[PDB]
């Protein structure tokens, strides 16, 4: 997808005026969603 | 770093530039 | 003759779903208006 | 109101890359045009479009660059930071004339 | 800060 | 087309390019490149450009983009006459005029078969020598200007019902305006 | 993942030329460069070509913020060789670990 | 015969015709779609007409005469294997990426290039062309993709 | 009409522009030009033989084919005997050189060094340079220019020298402005 | 323009010489009492990379350098006074870059000045490091080639920092 | 007050400098000596010690230059904050109340 | 010193500057440098069309394409030669504040670079029209004069003889010049295969 874009920011005209940086507990939630993926061997 | 002549031919010049041209067009001044 | 009536489904896909007034650079070679290769020399060659 | 001025900001910068696009895509147009007339002439035609292709290259693209880009030639406001002050105090409103 | 150039010619 | 009165072009007027030299194989190959076709020959040329106009042309165009284009002298407006093209340099009306930059098809020989076909922007003997004349589409010969044209930082905007200058603005930190689709 | 947050977050407060955001752009292009080598999967293509970028674009700064004899910019310069090498490009590999060296 | 003549020459045009007559003629001094057992002639015969109509360039009614065509090679060669049926299901695919439709075609493209692999080579003019049409739809899915979502203007 | 053989240049670029001043526009040059359709044209890659759905650009005299980029990978990279063809490019074809166009048909000859135009008999005599020496023999001269049209020409690669160099200072002017208005959001 | 300093012949002598071995080769390069060794080195044209030659003394080591060094002409002369010294430096992973030769200085202040055309002329000249021992040849001012060979100063920025110190 | 110009500095866009580390100090200490070559004691607080500040280090050892050697000099830390970050005192201000 | 000194004090179109680029292509000509007589003769064009008389030329312009023009010319690259000779001819021709001599020499050298470069015809008429307007206006004895009119006799001279002095003829061929049979392999050269060429009963209708 070319229209790639986080919430942290609201201009944008064109698609270089997209910033892909994380919110603060964007990062928290989905960092987080990680551990639960494996369960320590099966 | 590829084959120059081959890639005047087959075109990702011309045509890559060209949609770089058009992504970067942004339309109105402000509309005052 | 006739026009050129491209047989791949590609060529034909670009002619009637892209057109060039929407873009500064285009391929035009599903556009153009081509000779077909008449009839007994496309036999031969 | 701030992506109205930002967008004064940008679209001139963006015009200035995009005219820079412009001059640099139609340098393209020439060498994928000549490839093209390279796989279409006999070797007679190709020594003469050759000195025309240089003849058209030494006249149009012969000089410097002639869009100059310098912040000089910007506008006077590409110099400035866009400050904000105010405030937004929501209060009740007075009781007494 | 052109424009707060031109706000203090208006103001004081 | 009228060139002005009824005066042939004088060498003691405008300029003339000499057939097979360096100014016509520069205005041979642009105008080639253009229709895409080696079909079309040049068969005269001449030179508009005093150095008055190159003088005015030059300050104006100072820190700007100049790109090639040709205009219908046909289509023209006859105040644009070939006589008054020598020293005012093609007087552009209020509501602005129109340049192509690059490939354009020929009117009455397209070459491009799709939506549109890249036309020349603008600014029973009718069949039966047609069944015969306009089947091999013999040759009518046209007469353009190869004008410079100095758009610098254009802007982007739609079609051209809007883009005239009865309502457009034109902030002064632009001198041109891009069409889109 | 985490490295390509950490870029994200660099460019977004202190812009794309400081030796903050270069060193996550450098670590990025590391990183990635073992995932491919873990993994070994063919679909990876892609993956190498986000890894020129960063490594190139790490590599333009580095000259122009440290100099061409520093450790930071050598192993940056031995990295993108070999990224390049991976990607099939073999001579532009060998003119860059001859700059290495 | 005539009909082939016409292919050769590249005059698919004049082929629709003369193949319509050849279904006709085979459709009552032989079977049917159905006709209890199926016939090759007539399975053949429409896959024809689809594959002719198709290189008009109108995809949306070849699309039933390749269908028959798929089903009564189900029933005369049996199984899923075999090189008729393959033909066919390539005829799906290209009648697909000919009307748009992408996403779908790969997996019939695919279909046909497992194939062709194992009983034709990784080097056989039928399997390579198949890969020239792999390339050429992720052409036209990059275009597709950068034509209507890069429309942020 | 229309029956224009072979396939002609296949790549377009154009712009629309508008421009409200007169001292913007420099009318420079006025040209009277034809279009012929009895005249040959010049500018024409024929199409595939094989396929007939692309442009040619490999002549394979083994096979004797004007073949594509596309077909050359579907019958040269077949089983191995048939993968060692000494495949050129079409511009190599076997085929005749041509008369000179000024007078009607009497085959070239030498290559006139100074003008890049060469030589007849009738106008050997009378030439544009015909008088270390500018005549050479024609054979040499156009493999040299084959080979130096396949580098870039050195007048459009210093415009990749310079109009790419003022990409990037754009692009920093333009970082530092969304970076302001980005803290001031 | 330039300067052109071509060397023709070396000569030095039985002292510290006579340790240099028949394995380690040398480099000769040329100064500006500025600059960095490091960076007049690894442009080309101003150094010499010969291999060691001849491989057996036997006296006083005589040893062939030919070519002219094009040096870049500068009608100012930042940092003051300009000067000319030679140094000799022992190129290998072994002993690195050390001083074996000081040779000649001074140049004259915006030179054509004194110092311009009387090292012009064939001479013979004094190696120092320290005591005495003698070669060098030559000097000129080149015709300007033509387009620009490099004609930038090679700054050593610790003899920037002590002069602007200074000032 | 006393460094008021600089708090207006923070106000302007600037020009960035295109040149490597090297590239910097090379242009920026070669204005200092010939600005010292003129002479006058008015010039010394504008650029002798304000372009003096430009380390030919890349490495910095950590106990100069540390989070706690902001004790012993605080005008430097109003101009590593203040827009000057490491990279003029003219014009006067007029001392009225 | 003053390049530097004149672009700051007198902005990028100077009058002393552009006088500087002329003076040094002047003694770049005059010592047969033939290059780097370009580079600061374009100098002085690019300036002197816009510093003074922007309504058309100068001295100095027509100095600086005269200068470029002579030696774009005598490097042999007789091509673009043309194309600023013809310049300097037509923007001076409708123009006053420059006489009858600067539009007369200027057409002379415009037919000597044409005549150099190969066109007769075309230099046969510019040089008779640069000598009728020097008989009517200087004279018939001034050196320029002679030097017209034995330009227009030697154009008349060439295109007359040409012809004669070397006949068509079918050389160049192995079996129609000796050589190949009579000793020598090839000759290439035009000089050699017009000087050992037979002459026979065929060649008498050429």
């Amino acid at each position: 997808d070319e229209w790639v874009s986080s919430g942290i920011s609201r201009l944008a005209n064109c698609v270089a005026d997209l910033t892909t940086a994380p919110s603060a507990v964007g990062v928290l939630e989905m960092l987080g969603e990680q551990g639960k993926t494996g369960k320590p061997v099966a | 770093m590829s084959r120059r002549v081959e890639r005047l031919r087959r075109g990702e010049g011309l045509l890559s530039f060209g949609v770089v041209h058009d992504s970067l067009a942004v339309l109105g001044p402000t509309v005052p | 003759p006739d026009a050129w009536h491209p047989a791949s489904p590609s060529l034909i896909w670009e002619r009637n779903s892209t057109n060039v007034g929407t873009r500064s650079t285009a391929n035009v070679f599903p556009f153009e208006r081509i000779q077909a290769t008449q009839a007994s020399e496309t036999r031969i060659l | 109101q701030l992506s109205a001025m930002k967008e004064r900001k940008t679209n001139y910068l963006l015009a200035v890359k995009r005219e820079l696009l412009s001059e640099m895509l139609v340098i393209e147009w020439m060498e994928t045009f000549f490839a093209h007339l390279r796989l279409s002439l006999s070797p007679a035609e190709f020594l003469s479009y050759k000195h025309k292709f240089d003849l058209a290259a030494a006249n149009i693209f012969g000089g410097a660059v002639r869009v100059d880009v310098d912040l000089d030639s910007m506008p006077a406001w590409m110099s400035e930071k866009f400050i904000l002050q105010g405030s937004f105090s929501v209060t009740t409103a007075p009781y007494a004339v | 800060d052109s424009a707060l150039r031109r706000r203090d010619y208006v103001a004081v | 087309t009228s060139v002005g009165g009824d005066v042939r072009l004088s060498e003691k007027d405008l300029g003339a390019v000499l057939r097979d030299s360096d100014e016509w194989a520069f205005l041979e190959y642009l105008l080639q490149m253009s229709v895409r076709t080696s079909r079309v020959r040049l068969l005269q040329a001449w030179h508009i450009a005093t150095p008055h106009l190159v003088s005015a042309f030059e300050r104006r165009t100072q820190g700007r983009l100049l790109t090639y284009s040709f205009v219908d002298t046909a289509s023209l407006d006859e105040d644009n006459s070939l006589q008054d093209i020598a020293r005012r340099g093609l007087k552009i009306p209020m509501t602005g005029m129109r340049f192509a930059v690059g490939n354009f098809s020929l009117p009455g020989f397209p070459l491009m078969r799709g939506g549109p076909a890249e036309a020349e922007d603008p600014f029973s003997k009718f069949l039966d020598a047609a069944r015969s004349q306009l089947l091999t589409g013999e040759r009518r010969i046209f007469e353009y200007l190869l004008c410079q044209v100095g758009v610098g930082r254009s802007v982007v905007v739609e079609d051209e019902k809007e883009a005239c200058g009865s309502r457009f603005s034109l902030l002064w930190e632009y001198d041109s305006a891009y069409l889109e689709k | 993942n985490c490295l390509q947050w950490a870029l994200d977050a660099y460019d977004f407060h202190l812009g794309s030329e400081t030796p903050l955001t270069v060193g996550t752009a450098y670590e990025l292009a590391m990183a990635i460069f073992l995932l491919r080598k873990a993994t070994r999967s063919d679909e990876a293509l892609l993956l190498v070509e986000t890894a020129a970028r960063l490594a190139e674009a790490s590599l333009r700064v580095r000259t122009q913020l440290f100099g061409r004899q520093h450790v930071t910019t050598l192993n940056t310069a031995l990295l993108l060789g070999l990224l390049l090498a991976d990607q099939g490009k073999h001579r532009r590999a060998m003119s860059l670990i001859e700059a290495v060296i | 015969t005539v009909a082939l003549y016409f292919f050769r020459t590249r005059q698919y045009g004049q082929a629709l015709p003369l193949v319509e007559q050849v279904l006709a003629i085979r459709k009552k001094h032989l079977g049917d779609f159905d006709a209890a057992e199926p016939h090759a002639r007539v399975a053949d015969c429409y896959a024809n007409i689809g594959l002719l109509h198709r290189l008009l360039g109108h995809p949306t009614e070849a699309f039933p005469c390749v269908l028959i065509a798929l089903d009564m090679r189900m029933r005369i060669y049996q199984t899923r294997e075999t090189s008729g049926v393959q033909d066919l299901v390539l005829a799906l695919g290209c009648l697909q990426h000919q009307a748009g439709h992408f996403r779908a075609a790969l997996e019939a493209y695919k279909e046909v290039w497992t194939f062709r692999n194992n009983t034709l080579g990784v080097t056989h003019p039928d399997t390579v062309n198949v890969e020239l049409l792999l390339r050429q739809l992720e052409k036209d899915l990059a275009a597709q993709m950068q034509e209507d979502k890069q429309r942020f203007v | 009409k229309k029956v224009t053989p072979g396939v002609l240049p296949q790549y377009t670029f154009r712009h629309d522009y508008v421009v409200y001043d007169s001292s913007q526009v420099l009318p420079r040059f006025f040209l009277l030009f034809e279009m012929d359709p009895s005249l040959e044209e010049l500018f024409a890659v024929p199409l595939c033989d094989n396929c007939q759905d692309n442009p040619a650009c490999i002549w394979c005299p083994a096979d004797a084919a004007r073949l594509c980029a596309s077909c050359d990978e579907l019958i040269h990279q077949q089983n191995r005997l048939v993968s060692r063809h000494i495949r050129v490019p079409l511009n190599e074809m076997p085929r005749a050189f041509g008369t000179c166009r000024r007078h009607p048909g009497e085959v070239y000859e030498l290559f006139c060094s100074i003008c890049h135009v060469a030589v007849c008999r009738l106008c050997r005599g009378n030439h544009l340079h015909a008088a270390g020496r500018s005549l050479m023999p024609l054979n040499k001269p156009y493999q040299a220019v084959l080979h130096m049209a396949k580098k870039p020409h050195f007048v459009l690669a210093a415009r990749r020298t310079e109009l790419e160099k003022r990409l990037e200072e754009v692009q920093k002017m333009l970082d530092g402005v969304r970076r302001n208005c980005r803290e001031e959001e | 323009a330039a300067v052109a300093v071509n060397v023709s012949y070396f000569f030095l002598q039985v002292e510290i010489a006579q340790e240099l071995p028949e394995g380690t080769p040398l480099a000769l390069a040329v100064m500006y009492r500025d600059e960095k060794l490091c960076r007049v080195c690894q442009q080309p044209e101003r150094v010499v990379f010969k291999s060691v030659y001849s491989r057996r003394p036997k006296e006083p080591l005589i040893m062939d350098i030919n070519r002219t060094f094009f040096l870049p002409f500068f009608y100012i002369f930042p940092s003051g006074d300009p000067a000319l010294d030679i140094v000799i430096v022992h190129e290998s992973t072994n002993k690195l870059r050390k001083i074996i030769a000081r040779t000649r200085l001074d140049l004259g202040p915006s030179y054509r000045r004194l110092g311009l055309l009387r090292r012009a002329r064939e001479f013979l000249l004094l190696p120092r490091m320290e005591p005495a021992g003698f070669i060098k040849l030559a000097a000129r001012v080149a015709h300007f080639p033509d387009g620009s060979l490099p004609s930038s100063f090679l700054w050593d920025l610790d003899v920037l920092k002590r002069k602007a110190d200074a000032l | 007050f006393v460094h008021a110009r600089d708090f207006e500095l923070a106000i302007r866009h600037q020009q960035v400098s295109q040149q490597s580390h090297e590239g910097r100090v090379c242009t920026e200490l070669l204005q200092v000596v010939k600005t010292a070559e003129t002479g006058n004691a008015s010039h010394l607080a504008g650029l002798q010690r304000l372009s003096r500040g430009a380390v030919i280090s890349t490495y910095l050892d950590p106990l100069v230059h540390s989070p706690i050697v902001n004790m012993y000099a605080p005008d430097e830390v109003l101009m590593n904050f203040l827009l000057g970050h490491t990279p003029e005192t003219g014009e006067p201000s007029i001392a009225g109340p | 010193e003053l390049v530097p000194d004149f672009l700051f004090f007198e902005g990028p179109l100077s009058l002393r500057l552009m006088l500087m680029e002329l003076l040094i292509a002047a003694v770049a000509f005059q010592h047969k440098q033939y290059a780097a007589a370009i580079p600061p003769g374009l100098k002085v064009y690019h300036a002197s069309a816009l510093t003074v008389n922007p309504n058309g030329c100068h001295w100095t312009g027509v100095a600086a394409l005269r200068l470029i023009g002579k030696s774009l010319m005598e490097l042999r690259r007789f091509s673009e030669a043309i194309m600023v000779l013809e310049d300097a001819v037509r923007g001076g021709r409708k123009d006053p504040s420059l006489p009858f001599f600067v539009t007369c020499m200027n057409r002379y050298w415009l037919a000597v670079a044409l005549s150099k470069v190969g066109r007769f015809r075309d230099a046969r008429k510019e040089a008779a029209g640069a000598l009728v307007v020097l008989e009517d206006r200087l004279g018939e004895n001034h050196p320029a004069t002679l030097s017209a009119l034995f330009f227009v006799a030697e154009l008349d001279q060439t295109v007359g003889c040409e012809d004669i002095v070397a006949p068509p003829l079918k050389i160049m061929d192995g079996e129609d010049t000796l050589l190949r049979e009579f000793g020598k392999a090839a000759s290439v050269d035009v000089g050699e295969l017009m000087l050992y060429r037979p002459i026979g009963p065929e060649d008498l209708e050429i």
